[PDB]
């Protein structure tokens, strides 16, 4: 078998930037890498197709994955609502890291985030299942759009996603 | 500080 591949087209203010592709180590958090999986084909009825980046942090990372309250507070998991740390076999050794958002010990939902710096201080807490495989730049480019608070200049949004491999 | 959480963003 292979890792599976996923793709994020963004757009800013619905004018489209470009595609981020990611490679999903199933091979080390299958469960985490899967819901990430399903979540970006949208096979179970919901997932992030129209939502968008809701804080953006430069020199930290963007992140996303709120689907249904768009603000931080919501989104879930295509196993309910909240799913355990996997494992944390990986850690967030630089810039294309992608990692879970959680509210604490075994709280994943469908939130994330892409590092674009290296942060250490979140090893052992977020569970890493992910990278960046082409379109850092585009990644590059979002950060732009952030701020020391992260709140956005301009709305960014995941056009459309699916999967590739 | 840096957190990435959902709901009660911290320092």
């Amino acid at each position: 078998m292979v890792n599976p591949t996923v793709f994020f087209d963004i757009a800013v203010d619905g004018e489209p930037l470009g595609r981020v592709s990611f490679e999903l180590f199933a091979d080390k958090v299958p469960k985490t890498a899967e819901n990430f999986r399903a979540l970006s084909t949208g096979e179970k009825g919901f997932g992030y197709k129209g939502s968008c980046f809701h804080r953006i942090i430069p020199g930290f990372m963007c992140q996303g994955g709120d689907f249904t309250r768009h603000n931080g507070t919501g989104g879930k998991s295509i196993y309910g609502e909240k799913f355990e740390d996997e494992n944390f076999i990986l850690k967030h050794t630089g810039p294309g890291i992608l990692s879970m958002a959680n509210a604490g010990p075994n709280t994943n939902g469908s939130q994330f985030f892409i590092c674009t710096a290296k942060t250490e201080w979140l090893d052992g807490k977020h569970v890493v299942f992910g990278k960046v495989k082409e379109g850092m730049n585009i990644v590059e480019a979002m950060e732009r759009f952030g701020s020391r608070n992260g709140k956005t200049s301009k709305k960014i949004t995941i056009a459309d996603c699916g999967q590739l491999e | 500080x840096l957190l990435v959480t959902a709901g009660l963003v911290l320092a």
